[PDB]
RNA sequence: UCUUUUAUCGAGAGGU
C-alpha cells in the first residue's frame, strides 16, 4: 500500500514525496533516524605528548567531534557485550596521530586527513575517515609552531545519538505536508492579506490550488508528505533510511516477543 | 547569639520551576539528600526496611 | 567616585543633574547603596593639566 | 544585551525541539509573557536585523540616533524571500503537526555570566563549631550553618 | 575644547543637517523638535555625533533607545560580568582567577563605536538561534 | 531523606506568615530545588536567580506540628484580607482563557489524551456537542471534567441578559460551565472567585487538587497549541496614526494658546494658586488628556487577534499603558512632581533658547518606542527612569 | 469647610457652627478635648485613610487592634522606644529590643 | 579562537570550509556570493563561518615556554 | 556533580521489566500497560494505530515526566475482544507495513540511479 | 593502611565504565571506590571488576 | 418520540465576532409568536439568509460512557443533517401566554420561546436538537 | 573502633 516517488537522489542526500501512509510513522520515521542509526566515533583518548598551545580536552573534543565511515558497523558488537580485558579486537578500532613542526619558519597545520587507521577487525569497511575528493585534506584540528611535539593514541567505539550527540549521522532533516493549507490545520497572521503576505513552499505546484468556490470537507487525512535527508559522509543517505525502518522493525519485534513471552 | 542563631540541618539552593507536581510538593536533588539524615526509632513495623 | 556618604537619605546629590550632559555618562550606573554616586565618564571627555 | 537575565530550566534533545519547515531547530526559546510588561522592543529590532544580516552576508549597522527605520527591514527580508515580520511556519517536534499559531524566530547575541548553581548549593549534617558559643560557623567553604 | 562652566555661555545645534533649517511626512523616522519659538537662530557649534553622550559599557547595546532605562541600567551592570577572553597571554601569566570561553564569535549587530572597544578582535558572547513561544511550561 | 517526609520551606526576607511553608519531599536528579508555580504568590519569588532554603525536622512531635500546621492548603485563605493568595498565573491562564472560547472545537483521539492526563477523572467520557456529522467536544467540556461536582456560582459582569452575546458573565451549574470565559477574575485570586468557594466547600485537599487538574490540561492544550508574540503586534495601521497625530497636534496648538494668554495677562487664576501653578496644571491636563486621548485610538483599533490583546486581555501581564507607549506617545515625563527643571541658567539644555517652555522643551516625548527617540527625549527618559 | 491649622477649643464655640460634627486630625489635641475614645475613633480613620488611599484593604480587628494598645493606659503611647520602654514588662523583654 | 568542527543547531560539518573560504576572499569575492559557492543555503551554518574570529594567530607569537 | 548518566535512557538494568501490565477496576474490560525505556516514538505509533480497529474503544497513553524515561498506557476495547491480543494484532500489521515500505523504496532507488 | 590496593592505579574490565582509568580511593570490603580520571567522579564498583598495575601489565585481583 | 417539532425560517444570521460560530434568529411559518436563536458551527452545516428548516426536538433517539457509533445501527439520526446534544438551565413561565426555555448546547447557545400548551412538555433536563435542510 | 584541624580584625567588589 505505501508509496516511494524519489524526486532527487545522489551520493549523500535524498528529496522524495512519502505518500498514502500515516503520520505518525514517516514522522516516527524521522526521529529514527536522528536518534537511533548505530555509528562508529572516537571515544578514548590518551596522549603521549602535548607541547602546543591548546588545553587538552579542547582538542579531545575536536577528536571526539569527526565523522568516521561505517558502513560495516551493523556486525561489531558493542562495548558492553564484549567478554575480554580493557579492550580486545572485536570492539574496538584503534588510531594514531602523530606531528611536529621542524625549523623556525613555518606554521605547520595538524588535519585529520594525517589520522593512520593502525588495527581493526577484518576485512570489514571502518576506521577510515570520511575524504570528499582525491585531494582534501579536510578537518583542521591544530597548528604548530616551532619545537612543538603532539603525539596520541585514540579508541574508538560504536554508539547511538542517544548517548551523546556525536554519533548522529543525519544534519536536518527537512519535512513538510500541505503547502497549498487545506486541512485548516494553521492559521495564518496578517494584517492585510493573508495570501499577499507568505512565501510559497517549493512544492506548491505539485498538488493544485484550491478552488475560490469550495466549501469545506472534513474527512479528509495528511496524506502526502515531502522529506529530504541529508548526511555527513559517514553514512549514505539509502543506507541511513533502510536501516532506519530496519531498526524500527527490530523494536516493534522485540515489544511483541515481551507480550508474548510474559503469557 | 540569642533571638537569632545559626542552626544545623540546613539547605541553600537555587529555584527552579516544575509544571508536573503537585501544589505541596518540592524537588531535593540527590546530594542534598545524601547529606542531610532523619534519626528514626526501631519498633516492630519497620525493622526489615 | 564621590565621598558624600550612605546616610541621611536625600535625592540631591543621586539625581543626574542638567549639566550632566557629555561630561558623564547618564545610564552606567552601580545599584544599591551608591546609585548615582559612582560615575563612568563620556567617551569623548577629558581633564585640564 | 536588554537587560533580560535568565537561567535554564529543562533540555531538551534535537528531534524534540519543534523542528521548523526546513529543518533549522531553535537552540533557544524564550517566553511571550516577559516582552509586553517590559517593554524591550529593541530586542525583537535586534532579532529582525540580525536574520537580514546572516541572511545577505554581512554585518549589519544599528547604531544610535540614525535613519534606520523598520520598513526597511521589512523590505529587505520581504524581498530575500521570507516572511516580512519573521514569522515561520512550524511543527511540533512530537507528533509532526502544525502549530496554530506561527513563532517570531531568529538568532540573537547572547552572553553567559559567572552565576553558576555549582558554586552555590550547599548543606550541612554535623560539621565543626566554633570556640567563644560553640555554635556553628559562618561560611560556606567550612561546612558552615545557615541563619 | 569646551568645558562645563562655559557651556553655559554657547548655544548648540544638534546635527550638521540642522544648522541650515530644511524647506516629509513619515511615520517610521521619529518626529525632531521645531524651534517654535526661533525664526531665526545664530548657532555657534555643533555636536559631532550625539551618540558620543554614552559611556564604554553602554556602547555595547544595540539600538539603546528602543527601550526602557533601567534596562540600560541592568545590561550596563551585567555587560561586567560576561565570560569572553580578557588577554592574549592567558598561557603565561598567573593570576588568581580566569574564565575563557571555547569558541567566541563576533556579534551580528554592531555599533560604529564597538571598533574602537576592541570589540570584535576579543568578543564575549555567541550568536544563538532563539524561538519566542509558550512551549511545554518549562520556561515561566 | 526520602519520599513523602515534610520539610520547613523558607525564602529571606520573610514579611508574611506565609513565607515559611512546608512541602512534602520528592527526589530529582540535577542541582536545584522544584516549585509548583503557583506558589509563588506568597513567596514574593521569580526563578531569575533567586536562592531559597529547606528546613528538616528530627522528632516526631514537630513533624506533626510541620503536617497538621503549616501545611500548604491549610494557607490558600489569608486573614490579612479574608480572599485566598494562590491563583492560575502565566501560560496557564492566558491559555486557559484561549481555550474557553466560543469557536473551539477539539477531535477525539485528542479528547483521549486530555481525558487521561487528568489525575482525578473517573471513567465515563462524555457525551460531545455535535453528534453529527463529525463528533466535536468544546473546551468548556473539558474544563469541566476537572472541576469537582456540587460547585455552584454565578458572576454578572456589565449587566447581561442570560443570553450572553459578548460571552462575558459567568455560570457554573453542578460543575459545568454552562457560559462565561473563565480568566483571571474567576480563576484568580479575587474574592468570591473558584478557590474561595471549594475551598470553603470541599475542603482545602480538594482546592490542593484541582490546580493541579488545571493546569495539567491547560498545559497540554497550549502545547498543541502555541503561542508567541512579534514585532508586527506593535504596528499600528496607516489610518489610525494621523488620527493619533492629529490629536496631539490640536493638543499642541492648544498649548501655543495657554502660553499666549499667559503672557498677555489674560488667565484666571486659579483659588488658593499663583498664577504660574493655575498655568503648569492647566498645560498638564491638556498634554495627559491627548495621551490617554491617542492611547485610546490605539488601543480600539487592534484586531482581534494582536497577541499582545490576548495577554492584556486575559489580564495576566500588562494592561493599557504599554499598548499606549508602544504605539502611540510615549508622553510626559515627571521630576517631584514637577518636571524637568532649568539645571542651567534659564533654559532646559543648551540646544535651546532661554524661556522657552513648549511641550518638547520641558520633557513631553513625542513618539513611540517602534519609532525611536531623540538625544533631548532620550536624555530626559533616563533622568526619570534614575529617580525611579 | 476645610481650613489651615488647629484650633479646636474656639472654633467648636461659633454661632453657626455645628459644634458636634467638628473633626479635625491632629488627635494630640482630640485628646486633650474629647477623651480617650474619640481620640480611638479618630486614630482609626487615620489609619484607614492612610491604607485606603492606594486600593489596598486591611481587614478590620488588626487596625483596631493596633488602635486599642496605644491608647489602653490613659494616654497615646506612641511606637518607638520612649513610650515602649517606661511599660512594667520584664526586663529581658526591654533589653531585648 | 578557531574554526568549529560540526555546527550548532544541525551538525553539518564546516570543519574544512576556512581555507577555501580565506582563499576566496583573497581573489576579491563577495561574504555573500563565497558562501554561495561554498554550498551553504541555511543561514546557521552561514552565520557559524561568517562570524568566526580567529584568535589562534595571536597565541602563537607568544615564544614557546616549553 | 549530580548529573544522570546517559546511556542510562536505553539500557534496561536487571530487577525491572520491559513490560508491566496491571488491569483496571473501575471499568471492565479494560487494562493499563506500563512500557519502560521509551518515548513518543514507539507509543504514538502504536496509539496511532490501535486508534482505528472497529473493536478498540478507548486508547491512550501520557508521558509523566521527561526527565526520567517511561510511559503508560490505557486500553479498552469491547466485550468480544480482549485487548492484548489487540495489540499483538497491530504491532504485526505496523511491520507489514514497514516491509512493503522498504521493499519498494529499494526498487525505486536501483531504477532511479 | 587497611588493604593493599589503595592509592594504585586501576583499569576497569567490565560496566559501563570499562576501558577508564581510575585510582582505589576506598577498599573497605568488596565494593570498592574508584577515582574515574576522565570525569570529575568517585564511583562504586566491584573489586572483581578491576585490573591493577604491577610489575608485569595489568593483574587481576591477585597482586 | 419526538417531544417538539416544527418548520422554520432563517431570517437573519449573525458573525461578526467570530468565523467558526454563526448566530441565526427564526420565525416560524405556520403561526408567529414562536421565535428562535440557535448558535451554530458555520463549516458543519452552514446556512444563509433567507432558508427553511425541518426542527426536532427529542428528548433520546433510539426507536454511559461513550463510544464510536456502528455503521450497522440506527436512530432518529439517520433523518436529519445536524444534531446537537445539550442541557436546559433555565425553564421560565412568565406573564401570560410566555415560556422561555434556555438550551445551552455544551458552550453554544440557545433561546427558545413560544406559548405554554405547545413548550409545556419541553421540561426535561437533556435535549437533543435535529435539523435537516 | 573510633575519631581528625579551617585564626583575627578591618576594608572593599558583588547577588536577590
Ligand atoms: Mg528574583
Ligand atoms: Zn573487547
Ligand atoms: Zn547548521
Amino acid at each position: 500500500e505505501p508509496k516511494v516517488n524519489i524526486i532527487n537522489a545522489q551520493d549523500d542526500e535524498v528529496e522524495l514525496m512519502l505518500s498514502d501512509v500515516n503520520l505518525s510513522l514517516a514522522n516516527s520515521l524521522r526521529r529514527t533516524m536522528l536518534a537511533e542509526v548505530p555509528t562508529l566515533a572516537i571515544d578514548l583518548v590518551e596522549i603521549k605528548m602535548n607541547t602546543s598551545v591548546l588545553a587538552d580536552e579542547f582538542i579531545s573534543h575536536r577528536l571526539g567531534l569527526i565523522p568516521l565511515v561505517s558502513e560495516d558497523v551493523e556486525e561489531m558488537k558493542y562495548s558492553r557485550d564484549c567478554t575480554c580485558e580493557d579492550y580486545c579486537d572485536e570492539c574496538s578500532v584503534v588510531l594514531e596521530l602523530s606531528a611536529r613542526h621542524e625549523g623556525e619558519e613555518g606554521t605547520t597545520d595538524v588535519y585529520s586527513s594525517s589520522l593512520i587507521k593502525v588495527s581493526g577487525p577484518g576485512n570489514l569497511n571502518v576506521g577510515e575517515p570520511v575524504r570528499r575528493d582525491d585531494y582534501d585534506q579536510g578537518i583542521l584540528l591544530c597548528k604548530l609552531r616551532n619545537h612543538q611535539e603532539l603525539n596520541i593514541r585514540c579508541i574508538a567505539k560504536k554508539g547511538i545519538a542517544k548517548e551523546h550527540a556525536k554519533w548522529s549521522p543525519c544534519s536536518a532533516i527537512a519535512f513538510e505536508y500541505d503547502p497549498h493549507n487545506k486541512l485548516k490545520h494553521t492559521d495564518f497572521w496578517f494584517e492585510v492579506d493573508a495570501k499577499k503576505e507568505w512565501p510559497d513552499s517549493k512544492y506548491a505546484t505539485w498538488e493544485e490550488p484550491p478552488k475560490p468556490g469550495e466549501v469545506f470537507d472534513y474527512k479528509a487525512k495528511p496524506n502526502r508528505f515531502y522529506m529530504t535527508v541529508e548526511t555527513t559522509g559517514s553514512l549514505k543517505a539509502n543506507q541511513v533510511f533502510s536501516r532506519g525502518i530496519k531498526t524500527l522493525q527490530e523494536k516493534l519485534a522485540n515489544v511483541l516477543f515481551e507480550l508474548e513471552n510474559s503469557r | 547569639n540569642l533571638m537569632g542563631k545559626r542552626v544545623d540541618f540546613s539547605a541553600r539552593t537555587v529555584i527552579s520551576g516544575d509544571p508536573n507536581l503537585e501544589l505541596d510538593q518540592v524537588g531535593v536533588p540527590i546530594s542534598i539528600a545524601k547529606t542531610l539524615s532523619y534519626p528514626e526509632t526501631v519498633t516492630q513495623y519497620n525493622i526489615h526496611r | 567616585n564621590t565621598p558624600i556618604g550612605r546616610d541621611g537619605k536625600l535625592a540631591k546629590p543621586r539625581q543626574l543633574h542638567n549639566t550632566h550632559w557629555g561630561l558623564v555618562c547618564p545610564a552606567e550606573t552601580p545599584e544599591g547603596q551608591a546609585c548615582g554616586l559612582v560615575k563612568n565618564l563620556s567617551l569623548l571627555s577629558g581633564i585640564s593639566i | 544585551r536588554h537587560g533580560q537575565k535568565g537561567t535554564i530550566g529543562v533540555t531538551y534533545r534535537h528531534e524534540d525541539m519543534p523542528f521548523s519547515a526546513e529543518g533549522i531547530v531553535p537552540d533557544l526559546i524564550i517566553n511571550p509573557h516577559a516582552i509586553p510588561s517590559r517593554m524591550t522592543v529593541a530586542h525583537l529590532i535586534e532579532c529582525l536585523l540580525s536574520k537580514v544580516g546572516s541572511i545577505r552576508g554581512y554585518e549589519g549597522d544599528a547604531t544610535p540616533f540614525t535613519d534606520l527605520t523598520v520598513d526597511a527591514v521589512s523590505n529587505l527580508l520581504r524581498d530575500n524571500g521570507y516572511q516580512s515580520r519573521g514569522f515561520e511556519v512550524m511543527y511540533n517536534g512530537h507528533t509532526g503537526k502544525k502549530l496554530m499559531a506561527q513563532v517570531f524566530f531568529g538568532p540573537t547575541y547572547y552572553q553567559r555570566l559567572r552565576h553558576m548553581v555549582d558554586d552555590k548549593i550547599h548543606a550541612r549534617a554535623r560539621g565543626p563549631v566554633q570556640v567563644l558559643t560553640r555554635q556553628p560557623v559562618e561560611g560556606r567553604s567550612r561546612d558552615g550553618g545557615l541563619r | 575644547y569646551v568645558d562645563g562652566e562655559e557651556e553655559e555661555t554657547i548655544m548648540i545645534a544638534m546635527t550638521p543637517e540642522d544648522l541650515q533649517t530644511r524647506s516629509l511626512n513619515d511615520t517610521a523616522k521619529r518626529i525632531k523638535p521645531e524651534m517654535s519659538t526661533s525664526s531665526h537662530h545664530t548657532f555657534t557649534h555643533c555636536e559631532i555625533h550625539p551618540s558620543m553622550i554614552l559611556g564604554v559599557a553602554a556602547s555595547i547595546i544595540p539600538f539603546p533607545d528602543h527601550n526602557q532605562s533601567p534596562r540600560n541600567t541592568y545590561q550596563s551592570a551585567m555587560g561586567k560580568q560576561a565570560m569572553g577572553v580578557f588577554l592574549t597571554n592567558y598561557n603565561v601569566r598567573m593570576d588568581t582567577m580566569a574564565n575563557i570561553l571555547y569558541y567566541p564569535q563576533k556579534p551580528l549587530a554592531k555599533t560604529q563605536a564597538m571598533e574602537y572597544l576592541k570589540f570584535r578582535e576579543l568578543p564575549a558572547g555567541q550568536n544563538a538561534i532563539v524561538a519566542i513561544a509558550c512551549y511545554s511550561g518549562y520556561n515561566q | 531523606l526520602m519520599d513523602d517526609d515534610p520539610v520547613l520551606f523558607n525564602r529571606q526576607p520573610s514579611l508574611h506568615k506565609m513565607s515559611m511553608m512546608a512541602h512534602r519531599v520528592k527526589v530529582m536528579p540535577y542541582s536545584t530545588f522544584r516549585l509548583n508555580l503557583s506558589v509563588t504568590s506568597p513567596y514574593n519569588a521569580d526563578f531569575d536567580g533567586d536562592e531559597m532554603n529547606l528546613h528538616v525536622p528530627q522528632s516526631e512531635e514537630t513533624r506533626a506540628e510541620l503536617s497538621q500546621l503549616c501545611a500548604v492548603p491549610l494557607q490558600i485563605v489569608s486573614p490579612q484580607s479574608n480572599k485566598p493568595v494562590m491563583g492560575i498565573v502565566q501560560d496557564t491562564l492566558c491559555g486557559v482563557r484561549k481555550m474557553t472560547l466560543r469557536d473551539t472545537f477539539i477531535e477525539y483521539e485528542q479528547v483521549m489524551n486530555m481525558l487521561f492526563w487528568v489525575p482525578s477523572w473517573d471513567g465515563v467520557v462524555p457525551q460531545p456537542a455535535i453528534l453529527k456529522p463529525k463528533p466535536l467536544w468544546t473546551g468548556k467540556q473539558l474544563l469541566s471534567i476537572a472541576i469537582p461536582s456540587g460547585i455552584h456560582l454565578q458572576r454578572t459582569d456589565g449587566g447581561n441578559s442570560l443570553l450572553s452575546p459578548k460571552d462575558n458573565g459567568m455560570l457554573i451549574v453542578d460543575g459545568k460551565v454552562m457560559f462565561g470565559v473563565v480568566d483571571k477574575k474567576t480563576v484568580g485570586s479575587g474574592g468570591g472567585g473558584l478557590i474561595h468557594t471549594v475551598m470553603r466547600e470541599k475542603g482545602p485537599k480538594i482546592c490542593a487538587e484541582l490546580f493541579g487538574n488545571i493546569q495539567k490540561v491547560v498545559n497540554y492544550w497550549l502545547l498543541h497549541n502555541g503561542f508567541s508574540i512579534g514585532i508586527g503586534d506593535a504596528i499600528a495601521d496607516a489610518s489610525t496614526m494621523k488620527e493619533i497625530t492629529h490629536a496631539i497636534s490640536s493638543a499642541k496648538e492648544q498649548v501655543q494658546e495657554i502660553i499666549y494668554k499667559a503672557q498677555h495677562n489674560e488667565l484666571e487664576l486659579k483659588p488658593g494658586m499663583t498664577l504660574r501653578e493655575s498655568f503648569e496644571g492647566e498645560v498638564s491636563r491638556t498634554l495627559n488628556d491627548a495621551r490617554d486621548s491617542a492611547g485610546r485610538s490605539a488601543e480600539m483599533n487592534l484586531k482581534d487577534l494582536n497577541n499582545v490583546k490576548q495577554m492584556v486581555s486575559a489580564g495576566s501581564k500588562g494592561s493599557f499603558i504599554n499598548i499606549a507607549q508602544m504605539s502611540a506617545c510615549v508622553g510626559q515625563q515627571m521630576v517631584e512632581g514637577k518636571r524637568i527643571a532649568f539645571g542651567f541658567a534659564d533654559r532646559s539644555l543648551p540646544h535651546f533658547t532661554k524661556d522657552d517652555f513648549s511641550p518638547e522643551s520641558k520633557g513631553f516625548v513625542e513618539n513611540s518606542y517602534l519609532r525611536g527617540l531623540t538625544p533631548q527625549e532620550f536624555f530626559f527618559h533616563a533622568m526619570a527612569g534614575r529617580e525611579g | 469647610l476645610e481650613t489651615d491649622g488647629i484650633n479646636l477649643a474656639e472654633v467648636m464655640a461659633v454661632p453657626g457652627v455645628d459644634s458636634s460634627r467638628t473633626y479635625s486630625n491632629s488627635f494630640v489635641e482630640i485628646l486633650s478635648v474629647l477623651g480617650i475614645e474619640a481620640t480611638r475613633s479618630s486614630l482609626y480613620k487615620e489609619i484607614l485613610n492612610v491604607i485606603a488611599f492606594d486600593g489596598s484593604y486591611v481587614n478590620y480587628r488588626h487596625m483596631a487592634l493596633l488602635v486599642d494598645v496605644m491608647t489602653s493606659r490613659g494616654y497615646l503611647m506612641a511606637i518607638t522606644r520612649h513610650g515602649i520602654n517606661r511599660a512594667d514588662t520584664g526586663a529581658l523583654m526591654r533589653c531585648s529590643f | 579562537m578557531i574554526i568549529p568542527v560540526r555546527c550548532f543547531s544541525c551538525g553539518k560539518v564546516v570543519g574544512d570550509k576556512w581555507d577555501a573560504y580565506l582563499r576566496l576572499l583573497e581573489e576579491g569575492k563577495q561574504e555573500g556570493d563565497a558562501l554561495d559557492e561554498l554550498k551553504l543555503k541555511r543561514y546557521c551554518c552561514r552565520r557559524m563561518v561568517l562570524t568566526h574570529v580567529d584568535l589562534i594567530e595571536k597565541f602563537l607569537r607568544y615564544n614557546p615556554l616549553e | 556533580m549530580n548529573a544522570p548518566d546517559r546511556f542510562e535512557l536505553f539500557i534496561l538494568p536487571d530487577d525491572v521489566p520491559k513490560l508491566k501490565i496491571t488491569p483496571d477496576s473501575r471499568v471492565p474490560n479494560c487494562i493499563i500497560i506500563k512500557f519502560e525505556r521509551e518515548d513518543h516514538t514507539l507509543a504514538n505509533l502504536l496509539r496511532e494505530e490501535l486508534a482505528l480497529y472497529p473493536d478498540v474503544t478507548f486508547v491512550a497513553y501520557k508521558v509523566e515526566h521527561p526527565l526520567f524515561a517511561n510511559f503508560v498506557m490505557r486500553l479498552q476495547t469491547e466485550e468480544g475482544t480482549r485487548p492484548k491480543q489487540a495489540l499483538e494484532r497491530a504491532c504485526a500489521s505496523i511491520i507489514n507495513k514497514l516491509k512493503t515500505l522498504d521493499h519498494k523504496f529499494n526498487e525505486e532507488w536501483n531504477i532511479k540511479n | 593502611g587497611r588493604d593493599p590496593t589503595l592509592n594504585k592505579t586501576v583499569k576497569i574490565r567490565q560496566g559501563g565504565y570499562k576501558g577508564k582509568i581510575g585510582i582505589v580511593k576506598e577498599a573497605n570490603g568488596d565494593r570498592f571506590r574508584v577515582e574515574l580520571h576522565n570525569p570529575n567522579k568517585t564511583i562504586p564498583i566491584p573489586c572483581s571488576f578491576l585490573l591493577i598495575e604491577s610489575t608485569h601489565g595489568w593483574v587481576p585481583y591477585e597482586d | 418520540s419526538a417531544l417538539f417539532d416544527d418548520i422554520f425560517t432563517v431570517q437573519t444570521v449573525d458573525n461578526g465576532r467570530y468565523n467558526k460560530v454563526s448566530r441565526i434568529i427564526g420565525i416560524s411559518t405556520t403561526n408567529s409568536a414562536i421565535k428562535l436563536t440557535l448558535d451554530i458551527n458555520n463549516e458543519m452545516f452552514p446556512v444563509s439568509q433567507d432558508d427553511s428548516l425541518t426542527v426536532t426536538l427529542a428528548n433520546s433517539l433510539s426507536l454511559k460512557s461513550w463510544r464510536p457509533p456502528k455503521p450497522t445501527d440506527k436512530s432518529l439520526a439517520d433523518d436529519y443533517d445536524y444534531v446537537m446534544f445539550g442541557t436546559v438551565y433555565k425553564f421560565e413561565e412568565g406573564d401570560e401566554d410566555k415560556i422561555k426555555v434556555y438550551v445551552s448546547f455544551g458552550g453554544l447557545l440557545m433561546c427558545l420561546e413560544g406559548g405554554y400548551k405547545s413548550l409545556a412538555s419541553l421540561k426535561q433536563d437533556n435535549l437533543y436538537i435535529l435539523i435537516r435542510r
